[PDB]
Parts: C-alpha cells; structure tokens; sequence
C-alpha cells in the first residue's frame, strides 16, 4: 500500500484578524 | 399578447379564431407578460 | 497531483455550449442500458 | 443557491452531478451553547437565512379545462357583456385569462369562464391555503382536424419557499434534525476571526447516532476551505497506519488553526472565552 | 472603590492599523461586559440604506422575480446616513413615502442581438448581456435633490452580478430604500464582521535557551518569539502577533515549561464597513448609540 | 440525582414537599443549567 | 414613555430597599453593561439580569440595597456612572485618532 | 394534551397555557417530552382544549403535569432533566468550579425570577462565601444550596 | 444558480468576484489558493463562496423560448 499523496506547497494562509500575510 | 412554443412568433388571436401558429403547423401557444406594476418585498 | 478536485474554467464551458460531438460524461448513459437496451433489442437484432 | 461539496467521493465528478447541486456549504459548529437541542435538532442563523440560506422554490401545474363530450360546444372562455361584477382586472385580462407575476390568495379569480346557457359568467377560484404566485399558462387546443376552440389551459404557479423555523435540514451522514429556533447573529457566539457559524448541533446526538465521518469531514472541509484544495473522499482508503485526523490535521497545522480542529471560541451572552476550544468546520 | 477618573487614568487606546475600509485599534484595561457591548451594538443598532420595498414592472428574465428582488435588496450602498431620517409604519403608504424617507433607484435593461464571428464569450454576442450593480441609476426627485449633488447615490460595489439577460428579455423596476437596523433585517448591517479578540498571553516557566528555541519559534507565528543568541533566554516580540492555536501543548518537551492564558483586560477591534460607513465613524456613532440608550431611560421616571 | 432515577434529590423533595415543589425545582434547575451553559457551553471535539 | 421602564409592585420590598424593574425592547446589551456598572457601588446587596423568553423583547433587572439608599437611587447611579464611562472611552478614542 | 399513539396514563397532561408572539409551532418542555415519550423529528401532536370550568378544574388539579410525576405502572418517574443539563451538572457542580461574585448573584436570579412567583421568601438571600481571603470565591455546592 | 452576494457566515460582498476569478484562473493560469488570496478572502467563511460556487445561470439562459434558435 502507497500512502496518501500529500498535499504539497502549502504556507500559512491564516493570521490575526488585524495581520495580513506579512510573515514568511 | 401571445408567442408561439418552437418559432416563438409576436402573435395574437380573436373570437371566432383558429387556436395555432399562422407562420408554422403548430397548436401550443404561450402568453407572454404585459407591463403592469407588481408590489413585492425587498427581503 | 493535488488530489481529486474539481473544475471551474473547464465546468463553465460545457455550461456556455454543449459540445457538439457525443455526449460528455460517458458513465450515466449507462445507468438506462437496462432500460434503453431492453427496449432497443426489442426492434434491433436480427429477425426483427 | 446549491454548491458541490468540498468533500466529495471520485465518482461525483465522472457522474455529472456537478450540474446538479443538491445542496450547499456552511460553518458547522458543534455545541450546546443556545439550549434548544436535545436531540440532532439543529439551529440556524437568523442572518445566514435572511441572505438565502438554503432557498428553495416550489412548483405547482393545474390544467383547468371544460370540455365534456362531437357534442356542440356549451362554455367559452372569455367575458359576455350580460352582466359583469367589478374588481375582476387586477388579477385577469379581458380574454378571461390571468396576468404573469400576480401574486394569488385562496378565493380569488385565476381564470373565468361565460356560459350562454345560464346567461351568466361565473369565476372558478384557486383553493389552496399556500398563496402562490402565477407563472405560466399554456393554451392547448387539439384532437381536432379543421375545427379549432380552446377548452384547456395548463396555468402553472410558483410557489416562494423561504426556509422557515421549522422546516428539516439535515447533512449527509444520517443527521436528521428540525430547525429549533432561528438564532440571530446578535447573540450567536463568534470565533476568534470573527465568523458566526450558521449552524450548531448538539454534541450529545455523536453518542447514540454513531457517526464519525461528520467530524472527519468538518476537518478535511476546514483544511480544504483554506488551501482551496477539495478533499476526496473515496471510503476504504484510510487504515489504522495514517489516519485521517491526522492527514488532514498536519495541513490545519500548516494553516495556522489548531491540529486537532478545536477553535477557540467567545460566547454571545457574556462575552468572555468559552472554558474548551470549539470543534468548528464545515460540512455539506 | 472603583470611581470613573481611576477607571480613566488606566484606560488607554492603541489603534494598531487603519484604513477607509478596515481599522484595527486596541483597548487597555477594559470590561468585558463593556466590549461585548460595544460589538453587540455595532454588529446590529447602527443604521444603514438598503432596499426596502420593489416595485417590478417585466421580469421576464429567467432569474425568477423574487429572487431579483432579494439580490437587489442585498446590494449595498454608498449612501451616507442621518441625511433620511426614520419613517414609521403605521401611516398608509401613500403618505409615507417621501423624498425626506426614502429614495429611489431605477433599472431598465433591454438586451438585444449583436453580429460578431463566433465558445465566444456573451460580451460580444449580445447588447447589455450582462446587468451589473453600476447599472442602478439613481432617481433624483422630492424636495431636495442638491443633498446628493455632492456625491451621488453608487452602490458599494458596480462590480456585482445582479443577473444575466438574453435577447428578448427585459428588467424594468423601480425600487425604494430606507434605513433600518441589523436586528430587523441584517441586510442593514454595515458591518462585515464585528468581533474582539483577547490578547494571548505567555508564560516563561523554565529557560528555553539551546535547540529547544529553535523548534519553540516555529510553533508559533515566526513574528511571536525572538531569540538573542545562546544565552540570554529568549522572550516574545509581541503577542498580537499570536493567533492561539495551541500546538506547544502537543510535545511533551514543552507541555511542563510553557503555559497559555488570556489578557481579560486588553482587547482589540478589527471593524469592517460596507461602504455606507467608515470604520472611525461607526464606532463613533456606536458609543454615541449606547450613550442616547441608556441617556433615554436616565432622564425617565419610572412607572408603578 | 435528578431526572428519571429512584432515590434521588428531586425524587426526594417530591416525598418531603410535594410533586408542586418537585416540579418547581425541575423548572429552576433546567434554566440553571441552561444559563450556565450561555455563559459557559459544553462541546465534543475530535481530540477527545 | 411610561412603556421603556416599570416597576414591579409584585416582587418590591417596603422601606424599598428591594424592587424588581422591567424593561423592554432591550437585551444583553443594556442587560449585562448596566448590570456591571451598578456593582461598582458599594451599597448592593444582589442585582442581575434576567431575560424570561427570547420570543417576547423584555427584561427584568433586580436590585437589592442596604439601608440608607433605596433600590431607585443605586438605579439612577449606575445609568450615571455608565455615562461617566461613556464620556471616557470616546474623548480617549478622539484624541487617539488625533494622535495618529 | 394529547400524543397519537396513546398508551399509557401519563400520555395525557394537563398544561397551563403561555403565548409566543414568535412562531406558528407549538412549544413544549424537556421534562414533559420525556413523560409523553415524544420526539421532536417530524413528530406531530395535537392540543385538545376544555370548555367548561368543572372540566377545567377537573385538568387543573388532577390531569396536570405535576400530580403525574409518578407513573402507577411501577411508581418510577419519568419526567427530569434529560441530556445537557446533566452533562453541565458535572460541570457546574465539579470541585473545581469556583465563580466570582457577579457570576454567583446573576446566576440565582437568573432561575428565581421572584416577579414571575417561583421562590417563597418574597426577597432573595444569599450565603457567605466560601473563601475570604485573597477576596471571595463561590463554589459549585453554594450555588446549589442557595437555590 | 447565480453568484450569490453578502455571503451567509460572514457578510462581505462576494458576487463582485466571480468574473474576476475566472479571469484570474484562464489568463493568468494561476491555482485555487493564490487566486483567490488575491481577491481578497482571508476568511474561509467567504473563501468558499466563489470558490465553489456552481453558476447554473449560464446553462439556464440557453432557453429562451422568446426568440427562433
Ligand atoms: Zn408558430
Ligand atoms: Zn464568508
């Protein structure tokens, strides 16, 4: 059995409600 | 007034007429919707 | 290899124009073969 | 205002169901926080409905029709100028046949007929208590070769189905449930992003009902509806090596929420943090 | 004893960020009860211009007509309120509708055929194929139609799609619009999402110096924790920064030495507008309406 | 202790005051249960 | 105006250091706010809140005192005291925003 | 009150009555439901009603929901909270669940309500705290001894 | 059926997004994730709008019994 294929290329798409993306 | 159902044809019949299309064979006819006022909720 | 997603552009277009070779999705027409190729036997084949 | 589910089997797509949406997505929230579910019965937001959740349109088709027979032709449609009472043109024409778009009570006119015998024109009123709203008429007129008079018209009403307190929705999983009361935002809890879930089910039905994949699901919709990826379901995939909580725990990790789905919520009333996290997701 | 002047030497705002459309500031040492209040108030009390009632003429389109109307009733705009004031319900309608209520924006669409060589988008198939939100013209009439001269009636967004059109088919429809609150009808809400959050606090129980910073920072946000070098254990930047989420408390490397609370104090208010309004002004208008709340029964006796 | 148990603390008070004082504390426990739970909810998660 | 605000004769004490208020068209906005403002006051005995339906738009605010102060004034105090807040967290947030 | 199919005593309560200017549904209690053994998915029950005033008293005093707590099939009860205020009585009167001044007041008067005559006294009381010092601190066991 | 506006969880406007999406995936050939970051949704409340939206409208349209095919 092969594992599941991972989902791959993925960051942070969330922060605070007042923060953007601003963090890498 | 009223509109055929496949050649959809601007047409309107009176007393004493044929129920059909005069353009086409046809017997279904579709009336279509005048312009009047109508009062509903904006919910 | 994301994984077995969905389509939007490719949706959409069979939504502005059917397309005018055989008919897409090539798995439910044969959910009537029971049915259509009952009915379809009883005329076609030979011997009438 | 149908939508696919985010996570679907393999199979829903080489279907075709796609152009047929059955339902829709929402943020299911997985409390006992209102008080009025002691049982699957759910909870909606009152304004998540006024927006159009899950709008629903009924349709009716009457064929009214008077033909009774070779026999000479007794009613005709139409008007007579014998005798004729007022207030009959808001909801007809002069060809005795109904305007499109009126809006129709039980007891009012939606078609009338004059009879030379009786030498008097009657209406034929719509008996319904559900006021609907008038469509389309179809007027259908054969099983005659050169002789030709209308005695059936096909009229077809709609009916507006706004989804009330009361009605049952109800996920894929066997989840049965009756609307209890339709919850406002104003006091609906909200999370730490500031989204009101628009739906809440009472964690005490898991025990008896037995269901899992709602759960499983609320995780894989949640990681699915940040990463823009659609999750597949396609059962017997998973064992006991790598388990779907944990599949699609790791892409919540790499979100940004928690890993085991567990959000930190703020109640509605008081307006102080909840003692645990709230199980929040998404299910179709 | 707790006294408004020693409740005011503590109380301090910081406004984080701002903008015309999303503003994000922050309370100190505030109650919770009060906040709550505040978001509670602003998410259904302050008023807003939306459809009220329609008035449809043809509707031939194959968008069915209740559900034109509900769309139409959804679209925002940009109107400035407090210029109509409140109209009451009990009067007949012949009456109630005044240019100082209410005002009115028409549509009238008519599509038709147009010859191109053909899959093709319907942009150039057809004439207004498709009815967006910019095609609400607003009616200038009443009284005093100088009010708007300034700047005119325009939906929060001409970018909406309202519906589609296909030869044959028309939309003429004129509609009213009032003001209201979110409590009746949340189409009235200006807010997008109203909401606080408390500031999550961390405790430094043991020295986190060495290798076990190194995998401590990226637990959370990398804007979080800062270190300074081997020594000098590290500490946290800010903790605005931090959404709360929990996931030192998987390893039991850091279950014993890292502990998560709340500030029950501190909060901080993200608002959004719909266009009708400014994130500066709501907020204005929202200690305005809790303080003519409560002001109406101060100056009110009571009854038996 | 209350609900649908012999025995118990509701059960009691229906022996030593009445089933008008039984009844009376069902109701005051129910929104008392009900109250704490608006100001502190109870949920199920899939940690547990 | 005599509908906003009511007392209640059927729960009220005598000297008066008891009564039960009632107000409608209000809700967890006035209720937990004004609630919280009158507890400041050192002469409350036991005062809350208390929505009886959410169907019906009312509310009940007990209020219990002490001696030497009746269940009216502790009322009319903490409306007072609630506008005293009111005046803070604005000239607070006015003059931030014109600290920027 | 009555539930199709009807099978025993208890099937047939007498209620008081309480308008909702809310909804079009009819609205019944948790501790009624467990007597009546009515679901709430798609389960349908009518509502009788008496005319005269002997027959009103008649389901005042002896049809009422209050008298039947008790079942004479084999004098079990079958009325009582039924899922969520028992799993938040764990909660709430666990040992470690201890609550503040304000929220030990408007959690009592939260159930009283002495306007809608539910307690006797005809004025709340309310018991010392537990703890004193640093500053006081109810328990889960007060606020069960108060009411 | 069409784009639908003022999205139930959240409240922010989304029907002012859905031809601008498909101009953001057939032009720019961009994936699901950038292309709807860019739109401006942060949240999956609004997120999944237009980003699983069905828009029956334009198979409806093909209809029109008005007008000779
Ligand atoms: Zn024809
Ligand atoms: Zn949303």
């Amino acid at each position: 059995r092969k594992d599941v294929p991972k989902v791959e290329g993925l960051k942070l798409e969330h922060f605070a409600t007042g923060y953007d993306a601003e963090d890498f | 007034k009223y509109i055929c159902a496949e050649c959809s044809s601007k047409l309107s019949l009176s007393r004493t007429d044929a129920v059909r299309c005069k353009d086409c064979g046809h017997r279904i006819l579709l009336k279509a919707r005048t312009k009047r006022l109508v009062q509903f909720e904006a919910r | 290899a994301r994984t077995a997603d969905f389509r939007t552009l490719e949706r959409e277009s069979r939504f502005i124009n059917p397309p005018k070779d055989k008919s897409a999705f090539p798995l439910l027409q044969e959910a009537v073969q029971p049915h259509i190729g009952s009915f379809n036997a009883l005329t076609e084949g030979p011997d009438g | 205002t149908g939508q696919t589910p985010i996570v679907k089997a393999n199979l829903y797509d080489d279907y075709g169901m796609d152009n047929f949406p059955n339902g829709f997505n929402a943020v299911v929230a997985v409390i006992s926080y209102t008080g009025y579910d002691m049982d699957d019965a759910m909870i909606i937001n009152k304004s998540a409905d006024e927006r159009g959740f899950g709008y629903g349109t009924m349709y009716k088709t009457e064929k009214v029709d008077l033909a009774l027979n070779g026999d000479p032709i007794t009613q005709h449609f139409g008007f007579g100028n014998d005798e004729w009472p007022k207030e009959w043109l808001e909801k007809l024409d002069e060809d005795g046949l109904p305007y499109i778009g009126t809006y129709v009570e039980e007891g009012d006119p939606i078609c009338a007929y004059f009879d030379d015998t009786l030498n008097k024109t009657k209406i034929k009123t719509y008996h319904s208590s559900e006021p609907a709203y008038i469509e389309e008429v179809n007027l259908i007129g054969d099983e005659s070769n050169k002789f030709q008079e209308l005695q059936t018209v096909s009229i077809k009403y709609r009916i507006r189905r706004t989804p009330q307190i009361g009605d049952k929705f109800s996920s894929r999983h066997g989840q049965k449930g009756v609307c209890s009361r339709k919850w406002p935002t104003i006091d609906m809890p909200f999370s730490e992003t500031g989204i009101q879930p628009d739906i809440i089910i009472n964690p005490h039905a898991f025990p008896s009902r037995m269901t899992i994949g709602m759960f499983v699901e609320s995780l894989a919709g949640k990681a699915g509806a940040l990463h823009g990826i659609a999750q597949d379901s396609t059962p017997w995939i998973f064992n006991e090596d790598d388990t779907p909580a944990d599949y699609f725990g790791e892409q919540l990790a790499k979100a940004g929420y928690n890993y085991h789905g567990n959000e930190p919520m703020y109640s509605g009333a008081t307006g102080e943090e909840l003692r645990a996290d709230i199980y929040v997701g998404v299910v179709y | 004893e707790w006294n408004v002047e020693k409740f005011k030497k503590d109380f301090e705002v910081n406004i984080s960020s701002l903008d015309a459309r999303e503003a994000n500031f922050d309370l100190i040492n505030i109650d919770t009860s009060i906040a709550n209040a505040f978001r509670r108030i602003m998410i259904s009390e302050v008023p807003s211009v939306a459809a009220e009632y329609v008035y449809f003429f043809n509707n031939t389109s194959v968008i069915q007509d209740e559900v034109l109307a509900h769309r139409i009733g959804l679209v925002p705009l940009k109107v400035d309120p407090d210029m109509l004031t409140w109209v009451d319900s009990n009067l007949p309608d012949d009456e109630k509708f005044t240019d100082e209520n209410t005002i009115v924006l028409s549509l009238n669409v008519k599509c038709t055929r147009n010859p191109d060589a053909p899959s093709t988008d319907p942009k150039e198939l057809y004439n207004n194929a498709h009815v967006y939100a910019r095609d609400l013209k607003f009616e200038p009439q009443g009284r005093q139609s100088t009010t708007f001269a300034d700047c005119p009636v325009v939906p929060a967004d001409p970018d909406i799609l309202l519906a589609k059109l296909r030869p044959g088919q028309e939309i003429s429809l004129k509609a009213h619009c009032i003001l209201g609150i979110g409590g009746d009808h949340a189409k009235f809400s200006p807010v997008s999402t109203a909401s606080y959050r408390l500031l999550p606090q961390i405790n430094i129980l043991q020295p986190i110096k060495g290798e076990s910073a190194r995998r401590f920072q990226k637990c959370f946000p990398p804007g979080v924790i800062g270190i300074d070098e081997g020594s000098d254990e590290a500490y946290v930047k800010d903790a605005r920064k931090d959404t709360v989420s929990r996931e030192v408390l998987r390893y039991e490397e850091f279950a014993d030495k890292v502990k998560l609370g709340r500030v029950r104090n501190h909060f901080i208010f993200n608002v959004e507008s719909a266009g009708a309004m400014t994130p500066e002004e709501i907020f204005f208008k929202s200690v305005r309406i809790l303080k003519n709340k409560a002001e109406y029964l101060k100056n009110c006796p009571i009854t038996q | 202790q209350y609900g649908a148990s012999k025995y118990g603390i509701v059960h009691s008070l229906h022996e030593v005051y009445g089933p008008e004082v039984a009844a009376k504390v069902l109701s005051v426990l129910g929104r008392l249960f009900t109250n704490y739970i608006t100001a502190t909810a109870f949920t199920c998660g899939m940690d547990d | 105006d005599r509908e906003k605000i009511k007392l209640l004769t059927q729960a009220t004490s005598e000297d008066g250091t008891s009564a039960s208020f009632q107000i409608v068209e209000e809700d967890h906005t006035l209720g937990n706010a004004l609630r919280y403002v009158i507890m400041k006051n050192p002469d409350v005995e036991f005062c809350g809140y208390s929505i009886p339906h959410p169907s019906e738009n009312l509310l009940n605010i007990r209020i219990q005192t002490y001696g030497e102060t009746t269940a009216v004034d502790a009322l009319q105090k903490g409306l007072k005291d609630l506008m005293d807040l009111c005046d803070v967290v604005e000239s607070k947030f006015t003059e931030k925003i014109k600290s920027m | 009150m009555n539930r199709q199919p009807t099978l025993h005593k208890a099937s047939m309560m007498g209620h008081k009555v309480r308008v909702l200017p809310n909804e079009k549904t009819l609205r019944l209690h948790y501790a009624n439901t467990g007597a009546y053994n009515a679901d709430f998915d798609g389960d349908e029950m009518n509502m009788h009603f008496p005319q005269n005033e002997n027959a009103r008293a008649e389901a005042l005093n002896l049809a009422n929901t209050d008298s039947q707590y008790l079942t004479p099939t084999s004098g079990s009860p079958v009325r009582g909270l039924i899922q969520d205020h028992i799993s938040a009585g764990v909660w709430l009167t666990s040992k470690d669940s201890f609550f503040t001044r304000e929220q030990y007041q408007q959690y009592i008067y939260g159930c009283i309500r002495p306007e809608d005559g539910h307690t006797t006294r005809s004025k709340i009381v309310t018991l010392p705290p537990t703890i004193f010092k640093p500053y006081p601190l109810w328990t889960g066991k007060q606020i069960i001894t108060t009411v | 059926m069409i784009v639908p506006v003022r999205c139930f969880s959240c409240g922010k406007v989304v029907g002012d997004k859905w031809e601008s999406y498909l101009n953001l995936l057939q032009e720019d050939e961009l994936d699901e994730g950038t292309a709807l970051s860019r739109l401006g949704l942060k949240r999956y409340c609004c997120r999944r709008m237009i980003l699983t939206h069905v828009d029956l409208i334009e198979k409806f349209l093909r209809y029109n019994p008005l007008e000779k095919r």
